[PDB]
């Protein structure tokens, strides 16, 4: 939003998101072991995100 | 198994501008393969079946010199090997009194040396390989034919050569190092974070000496397999083509030793991948012996921790102290609650200022009491929330060992022991939390203690009245 | 922000892109003012009528970023979301009184941004089991209060050592 709406630059932002909120954002508990337990392969899901912004 | 490894065929040299690879297996350069290729394709016409005769002899004397430079870089050899298994097993280690950076010092030292009496010698061998190349040159610039003769011997020789490529198996060495690899550079990252977690330096410094030895053999392999590759890939670029019939002389001879080069390529290559693999496999299993002797004491590092970290003691400390200061609070409270219930009904409307101060301290009391109530609750609440991070993380280390596949282990051990370094963040804050109710029900005892004593003097009081 | 960990990460991800042989590599640095914690504790409290005696609520380990130095004292009014739309069909008025909001549809500045448009004095900010179902209720978390972007005592202009600040 300041890239796009300040400079005049088009910009873009992608994520693979879920229905629901992601519980613990910008929380003390937000770690590694929370997270594989939540997405149960996470390998291949960052790997598909990298490959959009590759593509 | 065993501690030490047996083949040390896998160290190697080329020369400073890398025009000559050699090898420590037979015949340790791939143009002497170019060399029997070149003598079947000598033995092919008659002007040159004179040259296999003559090549024959000489080869075979470049052989001789080259077995017996080996044999000199086998009594250098042993030199090396006798430090090679210093440093592979620990109590071989412990047996001297050398400390380890001196050793491997001179591991690199004789190890430099090694490879120089290789190199010298084959320096002296390469000299003689220009001689005889050069007259392999003088062979095909002897031929009769200047551009009378066909292509008939090098595309038959694309069929034989193309069949031999068929024969051979590519894919499971290409899998095989990606495997390895994947789990190599998995290894290096995990002796180097338990590098810092263990306390034996011991094991960690023979694991990590093995480390760097298993990637000089990955690199190697993957050398090989490159040139290898890309060896078939030329000679199925040659495969493709438009087929002429008629040759000159000197674009023939380019032919000639191009595809020669490729084959005397792959048939050196095939060999070097040979041992690689097998070498390779064994300096798994010795990192696997050694893996086996470390997780116990990293089991016990994990046992110690867990008592560490998760405050439990103190909070125990706490919460039965709080509930003891609630039991004494309910305890002087009721011992006054019956006097209490008489000296409201007592007073008979008489006295009105200190009548509104008797219940103004009631009031007070009573809700310091739910206070504390509500405080108890409070801290009981916050110390499940931990006690549950506690008994993920044991419910995990239950399931852990059951697994039980030798290296692997290493690895969960690693990972449960990384997830209370993730649990102290969230941890912390919740026995902060802790300790500031406690300190409130500290504050609300004197309140009631001071609220009691002023309830005593008061019945005093509406006595006196 | 600025911390030492985040120059360790700066100095590693900076030996990265040496490392991978990029074509050019430049590091650049500011001097912003950013809003952090003290020594006091910040807190909330029941505070009776009577005002005899204190209830701690608790001393919550999160704060918002770029909030005012203040203390105030109200009732509190359940504001759902903070939207505009959720402000106009609001029972009570609003004036002379804290907020309470629950995290969601909108960044904290707006809803901080609109509570004050309808004079109000302050905003408590939590997050409830609907919307975010976690297992413990005790975790605490942090929010800037910025409507719009950049560092917010050089509006417009850059914050290096070149414009005297
Ligand atoms: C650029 O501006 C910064 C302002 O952040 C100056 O750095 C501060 O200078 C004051 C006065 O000497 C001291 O508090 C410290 O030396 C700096 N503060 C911090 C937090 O680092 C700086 O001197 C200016 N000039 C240059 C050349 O950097
Ligand atoms: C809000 O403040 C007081 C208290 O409710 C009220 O009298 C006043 O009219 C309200 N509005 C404004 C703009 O002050
Ligand atoms: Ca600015």
């Amino acid at each position: 939003f300041p890239f796009l709406a300040y400079s005049g630059i088009p910009a873009v932002s992608f994520c693979f998101c879920e229905d629901t909120d992601y519980p613990y954002l910008g929380t003390t508990m937000d770690t590694y072991k929370e997270l594989i337990e939540r997405i149960p392969e996470l390998n291949k899901v960052a790997r598909a995100a990298a490959e959009v912004a590759g593509q | 198994s065993t501690n030490t490894t047996d083949n040390i065929d896998y160290f190697d040299i080329s020369d400073e501008s890398n025009y000559y690879l050699i090898s420590q297996l037979r015949p340790h350069f791939s143009n002497i393969y170019f060399f029997d290729e070149f003598k079947r394709y000598a033995s092919y016409h008659t002007e040159i079946k004179r040259y296999e005769d003559i090549h024959k002899t000489k080869v075979n004397s470049l052989l001789n010199e080259a077995s017996r430079a080996i044999g000199i870089c086998n009594r250098a050899k042993n030199t090396v090997k006798g430090l090679i298994n210093i440093l592979e097993n620990p109590q071989k280690f412990k047996t001297q009194r050398e400390s380890y950076d001196v050793k491997l010092r001179q591991y690199e030292e004789k190890k430099e040396a090694f490879r120089g009496c290789l190199l010298n010698k084959n320096r002296k061998n390469l000299d003689q390989i220009k001689k005889i190349n050069n007259e392999i040159r003088d062979l095909l610039e002897k031929l009769k034919c200047s551009q009378d003769c066909q292509t008939n011997v090098y595309f038959d020789m694309i069929k034989i050569y193309l069949v031999d490529f068929k024969k051979m198996p590519y894919e499971n060495y290409d899998t095989f190092i990606k495997q390895y690899k994947n789990s190599y550079l998995s290894g290096v990252d995990m002796i180097r974070k338990i590098e810092k977690q263990i306390d034996n330096p011991v094991t960690i410094n023979a694991i990590k000496f093995t480390q760097k030895e298993m990637g000089y053999i990955i690199d190697r392999f993957e050398y090989h397999l490159q040139k290898v590759k890309h060896s078939i890939d030329q000679v199925t670029a040659l495969s493709d083509g438009v087929k002429p019939k008629q040759v000159t002389k000197n674009r023939l001879k380019e032919y000639y030793f191009n595809i020669g080069n490729y084959y005397s390529i792959f048939k050196f290559g095939k060999d070097s991948l040979n041992m690689l693999n097998k070498a390779l496999i064994h300096k798994e299993k010795i990192v696997h012996n050694l893996l086996g002797e470390l997780f116990g004491h990293l089991e016990e590092r994990i046992s110690k921790l867990i008592d560490s970290e998760y405050f439990i003691t103190e909070s125990n400390n706490i919460i039965s102290q709080s509930e003891e200061t609630l039991k004494l609070a309910e305890d002087v409270y009721d011992k006054n609650t019956k006097l209490i219930e008489d000296l409201t009904l007592y007073p008979h409307l008489e006295i009105n200022e200190f009548k509104k101060d008797y219940d103004n301290n009631v009031e007070d009391l009573r809700e310091s009491i739910i206070y504390i109530q509500s405080y108890v609750s409070s801290i009981k609440s916050a110390y499940r929330y931990n006690v549950l991070e506690k008994d993920s993380v044991e419910s995990k280390q239950k399931n852990i060992p059951a697994n039980s596949n030798a290296q692997k282990k290493v690895d969960e051990l690693l990972s449960i022991i990384d997830s209370i370094s993730y649990s102290n963040f969230s941890v912390a804050e919740n026995f902060q939390k802790m300790k500031d109710y406690y300190k409130e029900i500290e504050k609300l005892k004197i309140k009631i203690l001071q609220l009691i004593e002023a309830i005593k003097k008061y019945q005093q009081h509406v006595e006196e009245l | 922000a600025g911390s030492q960990k985040d120059e360790n990460l700066a100095l590693y991800v900076e030996n990265q892109f040496r490392e991978f042989k990029l074509s050019k590599v430049w590091r650049d640095q500011h001097f912003v003012k950013i809003q952090v914690k003290d020594s006091a504790q910040n807190s909330v409290i029941i505070v009776d009528k009577n005002g005899r005696l204190v209830y701690l609520v608790e001393n919550p380990g999160g704060y918002v970023a770029y909030s005012k130095a203040a203390t105030v004292t109200g009732k509190l009014v359940h504001a759902n979301f903070g939207t505009k739309k959720d402000f106009e069909d609001l029972y009570t008025p609003v004036n002379g009184s804290i907020v309470i909001v629950r995290a969601g549809k909108i960044t904290f500045a707006e809803k901080v941004a609109n509570a004050e448009s309808l004079n109000a004095i302050g905003v408590l900010i939590y997050m409830d089991q609907t919307k975010f179902p976690i297992v413990n209720a005790e975790l605490s978390f942090f929010g800037h209060a910025h409507l719009g972007t950049g560092d917010p005592y050089t509006p417009g202009f850059p914050s290096f050592n070149h414009t005297q600040f």
